[PDB]
DNA sequence: GGGACGTACTGACCGCGGAAGAGATTCAGAG
RNA sequence: GAUGUGUGCU
DNA sequence: CTCTGAATCTCTTCCAGCACACATCGGTCAGTACGTCCC
């Protein structure tokens, strides 16, 4: 390696070829003047020595004297090890054609198109831009288009969006762990410096946007271009290869806004009326007249597949929601009605893509998808579904069974303390006692929000369904269970330790009050528990990995 | 320098088409061998792709065949790995036909 | 109370708890250390003298070649910091040490021939440490972390279920000293004791006490018990000890109660045990089979012939029996073995042990330490006492004698530094009483077992090490040294000194960079435990154990600040209120509680110590007397969270923010979050990143005021005074009366650090925050520097937020942000980018910097100057040449782009300066003369006014005196007196300090002007800095207090954005479906206070505009500030002043500062009453409008005030890509990296998902063309610039590549056929 | 006039871990 | 350029 | 007079991916020209 300026520095093995050459020089030298066998000897010695730190390293006596404590590299130290040549420049190369930068969400784009920088487009298709030109007649030479393209002329991007009109790409996240690690899109130019992406999409990546960061690549030939529009491209992958489950199901934002949409209450804006189709029923939302969720009779015009893909259409009078008849706009022919009558949660939408899919074809449930996409987030936004510090009802009764608690642990310790039970007798019934409590703080806590709300109907009152924001966010299947419930509004119950053993003392307190030093420094030990846990599992995880894609 | 860890006239010229003396520079000059210092003309794939060798005036064992736990040379010859070490070692002695 | 700085801001908050103890000095660690580490002391018990006597004074062979250690001085030092960091030199100091050498007479008494006393012979440059805590080495700032390691010392271990698919929990001991070999007594599986070294194979463990000139009865009898036997006239038997006794069985019956007792065969129970003392019954019969069930104690030896009866560790046989029946001997000692109380460990070891001798285990000791050497008898006398039983080669801390001492139930915490031949055979006893079943181990978690290594102990180690290892040299010389004809100076060698300390300081495994982005990342990067490093463990070696928190931490150690990732539990950071023990261990307040009063006294706890008494705790009322309001109270006593009696406690914690660090204690409304997100919180908060106009966060936590006073960036008043001169730079303080020093006086100069590169390209500046005209008082704050405002840490700004999903651009975590905020610039920052160049000299000519290079235009040579320098202040672009070189064009490299903003020349003898060099020289002339003549003519008006004053006396006038200069009051005369005496001796003390200030000029022109040093082989160094300004963009990272991390989605219109009935437009907007998830309840609380602060603020800025009265505002305050139940903030407006009150009203107007304690911050119920208060609505939630429709929404919506920061992930720095690049030599393939137009990595896990497709041709060209045909891809390229899009196949380069590795490795291969 | 070892200045030359697999190791059951 | 040193994201 | 089939000591290998910034790659004995303060 020429160092600047004269001087150079030098690899491991020209020390050891040095070594060896000037040992073999010495040696013959010892021959040429017939020296006493001892010294013979002792030069053996010293070149079979210096020929075996040649060929290996650190199985003799690990002989260095390269630097200060760092042992030098030999062939097969070249070889083998993690950064041997193998594993290095074999398995995982490093290809040009290439670039990366960090995503970013947009909603208007469709499942079989991604967005690209323009930057990032005038830098990876250079060639094809050169070849365009100089084909069209804009430029001579080489030269005269390279000069061209790095002026920036304004018609440099038509001929750009001349030739990357129908040129498909790749993406590819860092870690890859599965079939679907790297999908192909066609891309879409975007001013700025950050990939837009498709929101269901991102549920195959498993990437939030904390900040991840992908990767893209440019097919060349022909053939990887029809490989990557055929075989890889995003509207062929709808199953996973493992189960036979989709994986385009709706995850956050849509489910919740479809929640919110078709869901009924006692009494709003002209309940009663009846109307024609959907298309009316929109007309009087947008109109204000009419609320978003009521009972309404209207008339819909279905299909069914009576024969082997002969359609029949029928005309019905049901009781639904004006939200629902929305919903049925979007709808395609081949669906029956009373898939739509429920709640519509999310085991409820990805049954229903399951059976759109399972009917009527690939490019109606990409429609279908694509459609139910655009509504949701479109009425997610017009909900408002915000969230408070009144969200979170805190039961009376939990003073009081805390107290009963209390009352049970102080005569269990009054009735050890003379000796009736034993110390592991009495731990169980106080651990029994508090899982008791907990349980009747949950039961009491889940009547509190399941059913709270109260509203008149025409004069006398009725019981309904709640509207709370959590619950609805809860029960609605979007993010948390039943458990992260019972925490914020009810106690966390007991909390185990780093020996396992579970601490008589329960956290007899709920997020929305304080708590005390004591509890966060117990639930401390939980948390870094799993910290260390997720720590590990990955690096337990890709040798694993590594073993079985090896075996097989 | 002269034929050393690097060389010209045995691994291969510097540039392309270009001998070490300096007195041929021709993409027509292929094979000319200097007289000063013998040295060909081509290209530097070749210096690339050649390969040297080195002589000894004693033989050598070699590391992998002898500490590996299949010991090729200790399953050959049924002789403990250790008595190996001290032989090879210079430490002791072999009787190679010292009368039976 | 509330000084003039500490009032502008008077900062609102809710404390119950009332303060009892200050936060101490942030940096009182490393400052600590470093302070002990130099201050010389007679008393050598620490220091450089501890480690000088150990390795002075030393004598020859025979030659009476004694140099013997007096006394050193530190050297003065050579260069200021701003400086010599600005030159990239480290600021090390001489260190001149004296040394006396004395010459005895020639094989005689002690009669010294002569007596060297070199003056303080010159050796080594050493480092300091500066003010803020910091090194400078290479115009870098080096941190020197603190290392936690073990303690040295005695403990014991336990493997419990480890090997033999059984239940052995065989135990082991480790006797780890300070610096040595360890030593490891371990069991085995068949119960026998067993010795290590180090690491090497183990042995019986006998023969180390073997090796200790003992004999096999002492042995035997320095563990076992001997049993009496006894010849009355026949029948031998065996007396009796009832605890002996007891646990035993009934062999043939027990001979108690004379002839009547337990029958034959029994479990003794105590009832029979108390008997035997009932009956005290010692000696009845005993037969003779039971006695030859067991093994004899001690060796017989033949009365007749003199020969030996038995061995010792025998057991009886007939033979025996017979051989001892004819010899009659009446006492027999035998061992009392049990498997239960007296294990036969020792004898079964004893006899498994195959030698008998001393010298066997000298020479087998020898034979295991360097194996197939020469059994030498000396030599190995030599080994065995030099491997732990010297002075120099094995030396145990005073720290670890105590801990042995201690540990062993010692009392004495005295000793020698060597280990006695005792302890080994009481350590050894203490096992085996262990494994008898007494007593535990103790597992390494007890931070009682822990120490933390600070600076000076690791210099004084590397300095100890360098005197050691130049002894050697010291000694060779002297065994050959002449008698007189040279000095010590010829006789030393100050080059390993110096270089052992560069080797420690410069390149160590924990000197590393600092964060000087943040002065919270500043603060907290000092006050870090880390666990790596020498000694420490590695980062994959462990583990489970070593990486979770045991329950000593509490207070100690901080339970939630640690980096996440492959290092955790490692990197633990330290409490607030802890402190450094004399001895090293970790100390943390309490407060005296006696039994009903609590008093204010406070104490020290260490970690073993706080294992005996019981603590209190802080959540605790209180009333004047200590009592308690309540019947019992919450405590612990070992790890038990529980319930104590009210008169038993002894001892309360001082505060709730004990338990927490810095790094944490700077979230509001901690108490309300998991962990899980407020470690992330408090890494986001380290990582934060200054801008234009720092802000000060409405929700404080109260600790912000005491943050910035003890951190780096700041300006603390000396000496208060009064504002004199302050413009943009430069701070002119005038100094009070009592404050004055004797003698001569004159005022304080502050130098105020502009623009200037950071260790992460970051920004920095100190800009003043007084005004002209004002007094100050001493300790207070000046200048303000990045992230400050008016000596409160602020980090980011702060604005409106909205929970609601707005067209799914908050999909999982993005964030929406207007563009008011980009259009206000609130969140724009600054970078500066340095860039350097070499003039060095070839063979074919020295390299030039002229301004002339060929290929070029004269558009690209239009910006330079005549010498080849970029003007200062040009907007360079990408490409641009700025360094002109001939035997070379140092161009803007592509991508990076902005102004320059200084240009830095560095020159060694050879090439002349520049004028650019001179005009700099002549600049920093300029300003070494104006700051000179300041100082001089402010301390000469008053040398002029005591000439003044002395002429006043006799004759002067009034009008013709100030007419003539102040010069010639000098040059006029007076009659003869000790009057003009004192004129002439005014005059003298005036042209003396004249001199002086004129030989001090002088001085510092020529420390500038002369030549500089640099590095060899190069003559001339240009840096150029360059400074970009870069707002903020799509696809930047953006994170609150609270671990809600995001990017930035997309940037709005301002109508777009929502709004409220009042026309006000909406914030950055964020995703309200992750709270819940999550469960980071604590932000939403935040937010509704910082809504309420700013209602208060917006009543404040209304009743302002219209031009209220004082009275009005005065009210609105009181209301303000007394709202609450029991607080400590009770302040009185009514008497501050009325232009005050209108000064703190206009600070106000932005929004009242409201902070809140940790773990006792404000109730709901309180929030509540405070936005009663205002004019806002109870629940805080507003409808709103849409932009697009103009619709109101179906429910009200939270609004308020979060707070934002800004991150180091710039999406600028990260977008790279690349078609066609360099290439790599021994492989040709790309390069990666940002730099050097890198590419990226195709993984082998990304193989393995092409494989899963059916794709064939696409990763063909992938890893074949696109990668390492060097054939191949150049026709490609000329196919595809054709219109053409045929691909190639070929041959991999690296596939020869690595056949001709394994072709040069001896193996032959070679592709098999055509 | 003047000179020759300091003062650089190079030439070169030798120097806090499991888990498995495979080589030793020893114990006993007799013979 | 290779190694080493850390630091930061997944 | 000793063989072989099982229980133990002892030596060798590996542990996810990506990005960024620093240091170091000949030290010292043996020749080889300039040079300045008394001689
Ligand atoms: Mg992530
Ligand atoms: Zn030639």
């Amino acid at each position: 390696v020429p160092l600047d300026g004269g001087r150079f520095a030098t690899s491991d093995l020209n020390d050891l070829y040095r070594r060896v050459i000037n040992r073999n020089n010495r040696l013959k030298r010892l021959l040429d003047l017939a020296a006493p066998d001892i010294i013979v000897r002792n030069e053996k010695r010293m070149l079979q020595e210096a020929v075996d730190a040649l060929l290996d390293n650190g199985r003799r006596g690990r002989a260095i004297t390269g630097s200060n404590k760092r042992p030098l590299k030999s062939l097969a130290d070249m070889i083998k090890g993690k950064q041997g040549r193998f594993r290095q420049n074999l398995l995982g190369k490093r290809v040009d054609y290439s670039g990366r930068s960090v995503i970013t969400v947009g909603p208007y784009l469709r499942l079989h198109q991604c967005g690209l920088p323009k930057k990032m487009a005038l830098e990876l298709f250079k060639p094809f831009i050169y070849g365009k030109l100089e084909l069209r007649g804009l430029a001579t030479t080489i030269k005269a288009a390279k000069k061209m393209v790095e002026r920036e002329e304004a018609v440099v991007w038509d001929i750009l969006d001349e030739v990357i009109r129908e040129h498909p790409v790749l993406l590819n996240r860092a870690p890859t762990l599965h079939r679907l690690g790297i999908q192909a899109f066609e891309p879409v130019l975007i001013e700025g410096k950050a990939i837009q992406l498709h929101p269901l999409v991102c549920a195959a990546y498993n990437a939030d946007f904390d900040g991840d960061q992908m990767a893209v690549h440019v097919p060349l030939t022909l053939e990887a271009q029809l490989e990557a529009r055929a075989l890889m491209m995003s509207t062929n992958n709808i199953l996973s290869p493992a189960n036979g489950e989709p994986i385009i199901v709706p995850s956050q934002d849509v489910v919740l806004g479809l929640y919110y949409m078709t869901r009924d209450c006692v009494n709003a804006k002209g309940e009663g009326m009846v109307l024609t189709g959907p298309k009316e029923a929109e007309r009087l939302y947008r109109s204000g007249l009419a609320s978003l969720h009521a009972r309404v009779k209207v008339r819909i015009t279905e299909y069914e597949k009576d024969a082997n893909g002969e359609l029949v259409a029928k005309t019905s009078l049901k009781d639904t929601t004006v939200g629902r008849a929305i919903l049925w706009m979007i709808v395609p022919k081949g669906l029956p009605y009373s898939i739509v009558n429920q709640a519509l949660g999310k085991k409820a939408i990805s049954k229903m893509l399951n059976t759109c899919y399972r009917i009527l074809g690939l490019k109606p449930t990409v429609i279908f998808a694509d459609q139910i996409m655009y509504t949701g987030f479109a009425y997610a936004a017009r909900s408002g579904a915000s969230v408070g510090i009144d969200d979170m009802v805190i039961p009376e009764k939990k003073h009081e069974i805390i107290s009963e608690a209390e009352a049970e642990v102080a005569e269990i310790q009054e009735q050890f303390q003379s000796g009736l039970v034993t110390a592991g007798e009495r731990y169980n019934k106080v651990i029994d006692i508090w899982a008791a409590a907990n349980d009747r703080v949950s039961k009491a806590m889940m009547d509190n929000l399941q059913t709270e709300t109260v509203i008149n109907r025409d004069g006398q009152e009725e019981k309904q369904v709640s509207f709370n924001s959590i619950y609805m966010m809860a029960d609605s299947g979007a993010r948390g269970s039943a458990a992260q419930i019972r925490q914020l509004a009810g106690m966390r119950g007991l909390m185990a330790k780093p020996d396992g053993s579970i601490i008589e003392t329960p956290i007899t307190a709920n997020f929305r009050e304080g708590l005390n030093v004591l509890q966060y420094f117990i639930s401390t030990h939980g948390a870094r528990k799993g910290l260390a846990d997720t720590a590990l599992k990955t690096a337990n995880s890709g040798y694993l990995t590594r073993r079985l894609v090896d075996v097989a | 320098e002269r034929d050393g860890l690097f060389c010209a006239r045995i691994f291969g010229p510097v540039k392309d088409y270009e001998c070490l003396c300096g007195k041929y520079k021709r993409l027509k000059h292929r094979g000319v061998i200097c007289e000063k210092c013998g040295v060909e003309v081509t290209q530097t794939k070749v210096r690339r792709e050649r390969m040297g060798h080195i002589e000894l005036a004693s033989p050598t064992a070699h590391i992998w065949f002898l500490k590996s736990l299949p010991s090729r040379i200790g399953l050959l010859l049924d002789m403990p790995l250790r008595d190996i070490e001290r032989v090879l070692y210079f430490e002791s002695y072999v009787v190679i036909e010292g009368g039976m | 109370v509330y000084s003039y700085t500490e009032k502008k801001r008077i900062r609102k908050d809710f404390g119950k708890r009332p303060q009892v103890l200050d936060v101490p000095y942030l940096l009182s660690i490393q400052l600590d250390s470093f302070q002990k580490f130099i201050e010389q002391d007679p008393e050598g018990q620490y220091g450089l003298e501890a480690a000088f006597r150990s390795v002075f004074p030393i004598q020859s062979y025979s030659g009476n070649s004694e140099l013997q250690y007096v006394s050193y001085r530190l050297g003065e030092p050579v260069f200021d910091v701003q400086e010599c960091q600005i030159r990239g030199v480290t600021y090390s100091a001489p260190l001149r040490v004296k040394l006396r050498l004395v010459i005895y007479e020639r094989e005689a008494p002690e009669g010294t021939v002569k007596d060297i006393k070199e003056q303080e012979v010159y050796m080594g440059e050493i480092p300091l440490m500066t003010d803020n805590g910091t090194f400078v080495i290479n115009g870098t700032e080096r941190v020197i972390v603190s290392q936690l390691h073990r303690s040295p010392g005695v403990f014991f271990d336990s493997d419990k279920g480890k090997t033999h698919s059984s239940g052995k929990v065989l135990y082991n001991a480790r006797i780890i000293p300070y610096r040595g070999s360890w030593l490891d007594f371990e069991f085995d599986p068949k119960d026998n004791l067993f010795v290590r070294i180090d690491r090497r194979r183990k042995l019986p463990a006998t023969i180390i006490l073997r090796a200790l000139n003992y004999t096999t009865e002492q042995i035997l009898d320095l563990f076992f018990e001997k049993v009496i036997f006894e010849i009355r006239d026949n029948k031998l038997q065996m007396e009796l000890v009832p605890e002996r006794l007891r646990g035993e069985t009934a062999s043939f019956d027990i001979e108690a109660n004379g002839k009547v007792y337990v029958e034959k065969g029994r479990r003794i129970t105590a009832r029979h045990i108390r008997q035997l003392e009932k009956d005290d019954v010692k000696l009845i019969e005993v037969p003779v089979e039971y006695i030859a069930g067991k093994v004899v104690a001690k060796d017989y030896i033949d009365e007749s012939t003199g020969e030996l009866i038995c061995a010792a560790n025998m057991e009886l046989s007939l033979d025996l029996l017979a051989k001892l029946s004819q010899s009659g001997h009446k006492r027999i000692e035998t061992l009392f073995t049990n498997d239960l109380d007296h294990g036969p460990y020792i004898s079964e070891t004893l006899r498994v042990d195959p030698t008998n001798d001393r010298l066997s285990a000298l020479v087998e000791i020898y034979r295991m330490m360097r194996p197939g050497e020469p059994p030498t008898r000396e030599a190995a006398e030599s080994l065995f006492e030099n491997l732990f039983f010297s002075e120099d080669r094995y030396d145990l801390s005073a720290v670890g004698r105590m801990k042995f001492n201690r540990s062993l139930l010692r009392e004495e915490i005295e000793g020698s530094g060597i280990l006695s031949k005792d302890d080994i055979i009481d350590v050894m006893k203490k096992l085996i009483d262990i494994r008898n079943g007494k007593g535990e181990v103790d597992d390494i978690d007890h931070l009682g077992n822990r120490r933390i290594r600070s600076v000076g102990e690791m210099a004084e180690n590397q300095f100890r090490v360098g005197l050691v290892r130049v002894e050697r040299a010291v000694k060779e010389r002297l065994s050959l040294g002449d008698l007189d004809t040279l000095m010590p100076q010829d006789m030393i060698n100050a080059k390993p000194i110096s270089a052992a300390v560069k080797e420690f300081f410069g390149s160590s495994q924990l000197s590393q960079f600092m964060d000087q982005n943040n002065p919270l990342s500043e603060i907290t990067h000092k006050r870090r435990i880390s666990a790596l490093g020498p000694g420490g463990l590695t980062r994959e070696r462990a583990g489970f154990e070593v990486r979770d928190v045991h329950p000593t931490h509490y207070g100690r150690v901080c339970p939630i600040e640690t980096p996440e990732g492959p290092n955790i539990g490692l990197i633990n950071s330290l409490s607030v209120y802890a402190q450094t023990n004399e001895y090293g261990f970790l100390e943390t307040p309490y407060r005296k509680v006696t039994d009903g009063v609590v008093t204010d006294e406070i104490h020290y706890l260490s970690a073993i110590e706080e294992g005996n008494y019981v603590i209190a705790q802080a959540n605790s009322n209180l009333d004047e007397e200590g009592h308690f309001v309540e019947d019992l109270v919450t405590c612990r006593s070992k790890g038990e969270s529980s319930l104590f009696s009210r008169d038993q406690v002894d001892y309360m914690d001082v505060s709730t923010q004990q338990v927490v660090s810095v790094g944490a204690s700077l979230i509001p409304f901690l108490e309300h979050d998991d962990a899980n997100r407020a470690l992330m919180g408090a890494n986001m908060q380290r990582q934060a990143v200054p801008t234009l106009r720092a802000d000060k966060p409405l929700v404080g936590t109260g600790m912000e005021r005491a943050v910035a006073v003890d951190s780096g960036v700041t300006a603390v008043a000396k000496r208060g005074g009064v504002v004199q001169y302050v413009d943009a730079s430069r701070i002119v303080i005038k100094v009070n009366e009592d404050e004055m020093y004797p003698g001569e006086a004159g005022i304080d100069i502050y130098n105020l650090t502009k623009y200037t590169r950071s260790n992460q390209n970051t920004c920095i500046n100190q800009m003043p925050c007084v005004s002209l005209g004002e007094p100050v008082e001493r300790g207070d704050v000046l200048a303000d520097g990045p992230s400050t405002d008016l000596g409160e840490l602020a980090l980011g700004q702060n604005m409106r937020v909205a929970f609601m999903p707005w067209n799914g651009y908050n999909f999982e975590d993005s964030i929406l942000v207007s563009e008011r905020v980009v259009q206000e610039d609130r969140f724009t920052t600054i970078h500066i980018q340095e860039l350097a160049c070499v003039s060095r000299d070839t063979k074919l000519g020295p390299e030039e910097i002229t301004a002339d290079i060929p290929n070029v235009g004269e558009a690209a040579l239009s910006k330079l100057d005549e010498s080849g320098i970029v003007y200062i202040g040009a907007e360079v672009t990408g490409g641009d040449i700025l360094v002109g070189k001939v035997t070379s064009s140092l161009r803007v490299p592509n991508g990076v782009s902005g102004t320059v903003i200084d240009v830095q020349v560095f020159t060694r003898d050879g090439v002349e300066k520049d004028k650019r060099a001179l005009e700099i020289e002549e600049m920093q002339l300029k300003q070494a003369k104006k700051d000179l003549s300041e100082e001089l003519q402010i301390l000469e008006a008053g040398l002029f006014s005591r000439i003044r004053a002395v002429l006043v006396a006799g004759g002067v006038e009034a009008e013709k005196l100030d007419k003539l200069p102040r010069d010639r009051w000098l040059e006029l005369g007076l009659t003869d007196e000790e009057k003009q005496n004192q004129l002439e001796q005014l005059a003298e003390q005036y042209d003396e300090l004249k001199h002086e200030f004129e030989k001090k000029l002088e001085a510092k022109r020529r420390k500038i002007t002369q030549g500089d040093d640099l590095a060899p082989g190069v003559l001339k160094i240009v840096k150029v800095y360059l400074a970009v300004k870069r707002r903020i963009q799509p696809g930047d990272k953006m994170a609150g207090r609270h671990g809600n991390k995001g990017v930035i989605s997309k940037i709005n219109p301002i109508e777009d954005m929502p709004y409220d009935e009042n026309g006000t437009p909406v914030d950055i907007v964020l995703n309200p479906l992750g709270v819940p998830s999550r469960m980071n309840i604590g932000q939403i609380l935040e937010t509704h206070l910082g809504m309420a602060a700013k209602g208060i603020g917006d009543k404040i800025n209304a009743m302002l505009k219209q031009q209220q009265e004082v009275a009005k505002l005065r009210e609105f305050i009181q209301r303000a500030y007394d709202l609450g139940a029991d607080v400590r903030q009770k302040v009185d407006l009514s008497t501050f002043s009325d232009e005050e009150v209108m000064r703190l009203a206009e600070n106000l107007r932005k929004g009242m500062p409201i902070a809140t304690p940790v773990f006792d911050g404000a109730k709901e119920a309180e929030i509540k009453e405070l936005l009663k208060l205002g004019d806002l609505p109870t629940s805080g939630q507003i409808r709103l409008y849409d932009g697009r429709t103009g619709e109101q929404f179906e429910r009200p919506v939270t609004v308020g005030y979060m707070y934002m920061l800004k991150l180091n992930h710039l999406v600028d720095d990260k977008m790279h890509a690349r078609s066609t690049g360099s290439y790599s030599l021994v492989t040709q393939q790309p390069l990666g990296g940002k730099a050097q137009f890198g590419g990226q990595r195709f993984g082998e896990m990304e193989v393995w998902a092409l494989e899963a497709y059916g794709a064939a041709y696409t990763l063909q060209e992938m890893l074949t063309v696109k990668s390492d045909d060097v054939n191949g891809r150049t026709k490609m390229y000329k196919n595809i610039v054709d219109g053409n899009h045929q691909m190639e196949p070929g041959m991999p380069e690296s596939f020869n590549v690595l056949l001709k590795e394994i072709r040069s490795l001896g193996i032959n291969i070679e592709l098999e056929d055509e």
